[PDB]
């Protein structure tokens, strides 16, 4: 399940790896 | 079936005549349909004091802005009625206007040129507009680093003389130039003994002579009173100028020594010597197999982005040297290699490299004069500098007489143990001290 | 297979076995002394031949460290020794001699 | 007077090769070889092959090594150059009269028998990043390449330079295939200025005939149109709006050239006001800020683009584009004066004549005519054809422009540039 | 005269700077 | 940005929005490369000053008492008035963006304008999404009902 279905969200944190 | 010497002998000869007012009319017939006709004038920034510096550039800006008989922007339309290209330029010792057009437009085109260099109206509103435009150009000229470095080299090399002054002049002078100053400049410098009317293309000499007699007989050539601006010898100074701007990415450096002058026999030998040193750019395709040691070393070791050699001539003086653009961590290497090559030429030159340089100069001379504009430029500059156009056969005769001994003697005369002039702009913290540059102009082994 | 040829080849095979680098799994070209011509030739080798040369040399240095040799089955047979490096070195030498010949004129 | 200029000798060999010579008696000689090997003949799996092939002229060949070629060319002071448009490649060699025989040996070795060794080709890869970067210092190159990408779909969309992702990925097999498929006798022309006809004929028969074995044919140009917008926050906004116009060597091409010179194609005077230029005067009436505009034309063997290019500040881009579009519309409706048509015709004639005065321009024109039509047309016939154009055909060209699918490209601070639908 | 008006061309040379 | 842009879906979806819209929703979540190093403190001040206001904010809390949150809001988030910057409505355009990069696989997205959130039509679109097939439910499954 690699195809995108929902719009992007960008995450940033002080002490956690970022994610998309 | 033909040969090099036979081909050189077959070029048609330039024909020169002189009117009564002092004007000189030169032309060279050819079979092409187009032609180029222009007026060269012996008046630049060198004939200007500090009070009126930049007057010539200002007048050159206002040339194509209407006259007494073609007011406003009518003149421009006339040129574009016939699809001709009207161009001009100004330097430290010469000025030029010229038109590229067809043969059929030779009568009209000449009639325009005589209009330009006699009846400059100089409308006051146009003066104010061109003042604003020139101020904008002076502000924008700081972006070109090569031209900044060449102006610095001139200013430091010929300090205290007219040759220090730049063509555009200081920003303060242009703000105060009045119509009185421009009229005085035109009335003093634009005169028939100092003008040359050159042409080249499809035409016949007598037709141009008759048209010149029609449209240029009104010029005065009496040299009113003792108003005869004559140049004087200019002092050369070994010195350094350094503008430190660490924000820029690349460093520009230009180094020079005093040259022989326009009409010296030595110049040809120098043109051979520079051809041995050559030039290089980061986009060249030869790579590490290039004949010049400096180019091959710079290509393999990445010493610089680009370099070139120059020999700029004036009346009884000139600059002879090199200019390179490089990184801020490579200036010592480039200076070392350049001075080593100069000393190598001075002390030990062989036959093979001199033959290569002679062939390069032959090919450059042949290829540069191929068209109508370069031939007309050649005639115009020659008639003011030498007093006559040198045929290509004489150039071949002069070039063929150079050998290793002549190159060694000339280079030892002009380069070895001489005080140079140095100009640097940008991140130039690694540029050597002037004592180190000076000490690099000789060898202890020799 | 004439009189002198088989005698010459017999002496060459004798010397080959006497040299003994085959006992470490090496080939002849692995043992050449690295000068500038050889460094350039090695530089021009394709990926696979380079990697094989690397592993053979590494295994031989390991054996020399342990003062051992391979079993007799794994020795490099004289007839299967491939001169993989010779054409590259030959071209590099030809180029350098061309440069040297141009420097005389 | 000098000897009369001899006629340009022209020949087409049975294998398809074209040989042309002109025996003047200038001190120098210039020999050119023209091939139909432009970037349009690349497919999508070998993009950037032509760019690398252009920079690989100095590599080792079967005839001689890189060292020998470079040193021999520079020893006699000769010059070797390569040029490439979207449709053609041109290898030119210039030297003195008594040095062609040496240099003719090098040129064919560059063309008819390269090697493309692995290490040599690998060492040349980073150069593709340098040269392209230099070419991208000028915004016009970027905008024009994007415009070609937007207008066309398959053939003429290929850039002149390598895609940035594919640098370092071009292998010798691609180069070998490209040369083996595209460098053939029926697709070549050999032009000479300063050498006799039998010498060139002997050289071509000895060497260039064996290269025959004509290969691929190429695609056809598919016009689609579109937009590409690339924002980069520069001081001035560049833009270009074009449409499908015509094919080169056709009746309508002359009409489009005349229309180009009616509208305006840059200044004929140093720091001129462009008084005769209709577009500049139309735009300058409303916009009171510095700007620039010109007509853009580009014809190829099967399709062409006609339109206009503008440079203007970010706030005033829409005003400039709208004004220029309005001016072309008014020309299309019928408002055109015969004196202006004649002035444009004179501009066209003067420009065409003055273009081919030099040896470089003459050789380029002769080579282009030889590849395109396979026959030499003297200047007089071209002048007659230019004069033959009727003033109604220019109106027809304007109508073809105004009623066609536009294609736009832009660059800069695109905060106020319009889209195609807004115009 | 900064605006492009003719199709672009790419030039490469042995001993001259490249131009466009 | 580089860490984010090694998923091809993020590239594609950002280009999809750039192609769909003329303004506001066309903007990317990540900074354009040419702007890296050019964003100034003044721009950050203006953005906070004209977007971080009371009428544009919501304070949500799990595991917290209501009087505490109300006290914090009344004490410290009363100096954020001054609404403004109505922005601009998103004008759907249409278009296509194609990125030749020679990746192993081709990623493609094709869309049209559908409906604003909160409308009854959006529920119909959500149901259409799950009729066509949104994502897999079974590990290494064939997507039988898709």
């Amino acid at each position: 399940g690699q195809a995108a279905g929902r719009p992007l969200v960008a995450s940033v944190s002080l002490n956690v790896p970022a994610s998309v | 079936t033909a040969t090099y010497a036979q081909a050189l002998q077959s070029v048609p000869e330039t024909q020169v005549s002189q009117l009564d007012n002092g004007l000189r009319v030169a032309s060279e017939q050819s079979s092409q349909p187009t032609c180029t006709v222009g007026v060269w004038i012996d008046a630049g920034s060198r004939y200007e004091s500090e009070k009126n510096n930049g007057a010539g550039y200002f007048v050159e800006h206002l040339a194509f802005k209407g006259t007494k008989n073609r007011p406003g922007n009518a003149l421009e339309k006339e040129v574009e009625s016939m699809g001709a290209h009207l161009n001009a330029y100004s330097t430290r010792e010469h000025t030029a206007y010229y038109i590229k057009a067809l043969s059929k437009d030779l009568p009209k085109a000449v009639e325009l040129l005589a209009d330009i260099v006699q009846n400059c109206s100089l409308e006051d509103s146009q003066i104010e507009k061109e003042r604003d435009v020139i101020l904008q150009e002076l502000q924008e000229n700081d972006t070109s680093m090569r031209d900044v470095v060449f102006n610095y080299l001139h200013a430091t090399a010929f300090q205290g003389t007219p040759l220090a002054q730049s063509v555009e002049g200081p920003s303060e002078n242009v703000r105060k130039l009045s119509r009185a100053d421009l009229t005085e400049y035109l009335s003093r410098h634009y005169k028939a003994p100092r003008m040359v009317l050159a042409a080249a293309g499809g035409l016949e000499h007598r037709q141009l002579l008759d048209l010149a007699q029609k449209h240029f007989s009104g010029l005065s050539g009496t040299y009113d009173e003792d108003a005869v601006p004559t140049l004087s010898p200019c002092r050369f100074t070994g010195s350094q100028i350094c503008h430190r701007e660490d924000g820029l990415p690349l460093a520009h450096v230009a180094i020079a020594v005093e040259g022989p002058g326009w009409a010296h026999p030595d110049n040809v030998a120098l043109q051979v010597a520079n051809a041995i040193i050559g030039h290089y750019d980061c986009t060249y395709g030869g790579g590490a197999h290039l004949s010049s040691p400096l180019a091959s070393i710079a290509a393999t070791n990445k010493l610089c982005q680009s370099f070139q050699t120059f020999n700029i001539c004036y009346a009884d003086t000139g600059l002879l040297g090199a200019h390179f653009v490089c990184d801020h961590m490579s200036i010592d290497d480039m200076m070392f290699v350049l001075q080593g090559q100069w000393m190598r030429l001075c002390t030990s030159a062989t036959e093979s490299e001199v033959l290569r340089g002679k062939n390069l100069l032959r090919n450059a001379l042949v290829s540069h004069l191929d068209g109508t504009t370069p031939v007309c430029e050649d005639i115009g500059r020659s008639l003011l500098t030498y007093g006559r156009r040198i045929p290509l056969a004489e150039w071949e005769s002069r070039i063929a007489e150079v050998d290793a001994r002549v190159v060694r003697e000339v280079c030892s005369k002009y380069f070895y143990d001489q005080c140079p002039a140095v100009a640097g702009f940008g991140p130039i913290e690694q540029l050597p001290d002037y004592n180190r540059i000076r000490s690099g102009m000789f060898w202890l082994r020799f | 297979v004439s009189a002198s040829s088989r005698w010459l080849e017999g002496i060459r095979k004798w010397y080959y076995n006497a040299a003994g680098f085959n006992k470490l799994g090496l080939m002849r070209d692995d043992t050449i002394h690295e000068n500038d011509d050889v460094k350039e030739a090695i530089r021009r080798l394709p990926e696979n031949l380079y990697n094989d040369r690397v592993f053979r040399i590494k295994r031989a240095l390991d054996l020399s460290m342990r003062q051992q040799i391979l079993p007799k089955e794994q020795w490099t047979k004289y007839e299967e020794d491939k001169s993989y490096l010779e054409p590259y070195l030959k071209e590099v030498i030809r180029e350098r001699k061309e440069r040297e010949e141009w420097a005389k004129k | 007077v000098p000897p009369h200029p001899q006629d340009l000798e022209f020949t087409r060999l049975p294998n398809g090769l074209v040989i042309a010579s002109l025996e003047n008696y200038a001190p120098a000689s210039r020999i050119g070889l023209f091939i139909k090997a432009g970037s349009r003949y690349e497919n999508s799996n070998n993009l950037g092959t032509s760019h690398l092939l252009r920079l690989a002229s100095s590599l080792t060949t079967k005839g001689a090594s890189s060292f020998k070629i470079t040193r021999g060319i520079e020893a006699v002071g000769g010059k070797l150059s390569v040029t490439s448009t979207r449709e053609n490649m041109a290898y030119t060699v210039e030297c003195l009269r008594d040095d062609v025989d040496i240099l003719m040996e090098f040129l064919l070795n560059v063309t008819t028998a390269p090697e493309f060794r692995r290490w040599e080709v690998a060492a040349l890869q980073p150069q593709l990043r340098i040269d392209k970067a230099v070419a991208l210092q000028n915004p016009q190159a970027h905008v024009i390449e994007n415009l070609h990408a937007a207008a066309y779909r398959n053939a003429l969309a290929n850039s002149l330079y390598c895609p940035d992702y594919r640098i370092g990925k071009v292998t010798p097999v691609e180069l070998h295939d490209y040369v083996q498929n595209h460098f053939t006798s029926a697709r070549m022309a050999l032009i000479g200025l300063g050498v006799s006809h039998p010498v060139l004929k002997q050289v071509a028969e000895q060497f260039l005939n064996i290269r025959g074995g004509l290969g691929l044919s190429g695609a056809k140009a598919k016009y689609h149109g579109g937009e590409i917008r690339e924002q980069n926050g520069d001081s001035l906004v560049h833009a270009a709006l074009v449409a499908e116009s015509a094919a080169i060597g056709s009746a309508e091409a002359n009409a489009f050239s005349v229309l180009q010179h009616v509208l305006g194609a840059g200044p004929h005077v140093k720091r001129g006001s462009n008084a005769t230029s209709s577009l500049y005067q139309a735009v300058a009436k409303g916009v009171h800020q510095p700007f620039d505009v010109s007509a853009f034309n580009a014809s190829y063997s099967d399709s062409g683009l006609f339109g206009f290019y503008t440079i203007s500040q970010a706030a005033s881009a829409g005003d400039v584009i709208k004004a220029a579009y309005n001016q072309v519309k008014t020309i299309a409706q019928g408002n055109l004066s015969n004196p202006d048509v004649q002035a444009a015709k004179n501009k066209l004639k003067a420009g065409y004549l003055m273009s081919v005065e030099s040896s470089e321009g003459f050789l380029d024109e002769v080579g282009s005519q030889a590849l395109a039509a396979g026959s030499y047309t003297p200047p007089s016939t071209v002048l007659q054809q230019i004069d033959a154009v009727a003033d109604a055909d220019v109106i027809n060209a304007a109508k073809k422009f105004v009623s066609g699918r536009k294609s736009m490209a832009a660059s800069g601070n695109l905060g106020h540039t319009p889209f195609i639908d807004e115009l």
